[PDB]
């Protein structure tokens, strides 16, 4: 499974270096899959100002670099560095069913980084809830539980209201 | 530094009952006080109320600091990792 980790910005210098816009998870990868181009080994990577520059095998001059500008960058899920117990990749949570007292009430459609905490955006499922507004829930709230393949919430009054 | 009376009143009311209920507020300026620790406050960001589970660390900060707009879409957002639970 491929997951989007970033997107290439404009070329940097004249050796094929490419500004990388995305998650710093790219610092621990040996290769990335480039949209429309396939796997490429990461020859080098470094920082310039507030940006990160990537050097892929084959991309050795500005011209070859421009061809990749604007293209999305993907990583094999298995290549992502493992997380400590209690932490999860956004893609692993998005799409999961949400339960309240053993019953499905929704589906995670997105997660908002509120800086201190992460906020799950849940979409109702089923004719009755499918057309309500999105419901938000702090992931780190004590009344929220993450299980393999699902999320559970013990709704306090007003949470889903 | 100030706490929206309305919001504080609601919080005090809840603490006296021992209840935990989502509290909605449009006051992003109000400062977080210890009485709010353990509560879930939904702060308005202009379009939605972003829920915040108040922790000790948040005491002293402004509620707005935890309710950003969902305006920016970040590249590779799905590769982000959640803050440890």
């Amino acid at each position: 499974r491929l997951v989007e980790i970033g997107r290439f910005g404009a070329p940097y210098a004249l050796k094929g270096g490419l500004r990388f816009r995305g998650e710093p998870v790219v610092l621990h990868l040996e290769r990335v899959y480039v949209e429309g181009h396939g796997w490429r080994a990461i020859e080098d990577l470094y920082r310039v100002g507030e940006e990160l520059v990537v050097h892929l095998a084959g991309v050795t001059d500005r011209t070859l670099a421009e061809a990749l500008v604007g293209l999305r960058v993907y990583a094999e899920v298995a290549d992502l560095p493992p997380l400590e117990e209690g932490r999860y990749y956004y893609f692993a949570l998005i799409g999961l069913p949400v339960y309240v007292e053993g019953r499905q009430v929704g589906e995670v459609v997105d997660i908002l980084d509120a800086g201190a905490q992460d906020v799950l955006i849940i979409r109702g499922v089923g004719e009755r809830l499918r057309d309500r507004a999105e419901r938000l829930v702090p992931l780190q709230a004590p009344y929220v539980r993450v299980e393999e393949g699902s999320i559970h919430v013990d709704p306090i009054p007003g949470l889903f209201d | 530094v100030f706490v929206d009376d309305h919001l504080l009143e609601k919080v005090l009311e809840l603490n006296a009952k021992g209840e935990k209920r989502l509290i909605k507020t449009w006051s992003r300026r109000s400062t977080i006080v210890p009485e709010m620790v353990g509560h879930t406050i939904a702060v308005y960001n202009g379009k939605q109320h972003v829920p915040v589970y108040i922790t000790e660390n948040m005491v002293g900060h402004k509620l707005g600091e935890f309710a950003p707009t969902r305006t920016y879409r970040g590249h590779g957002k799905e590769a982000k990792a959640t803050k440890k639970k």
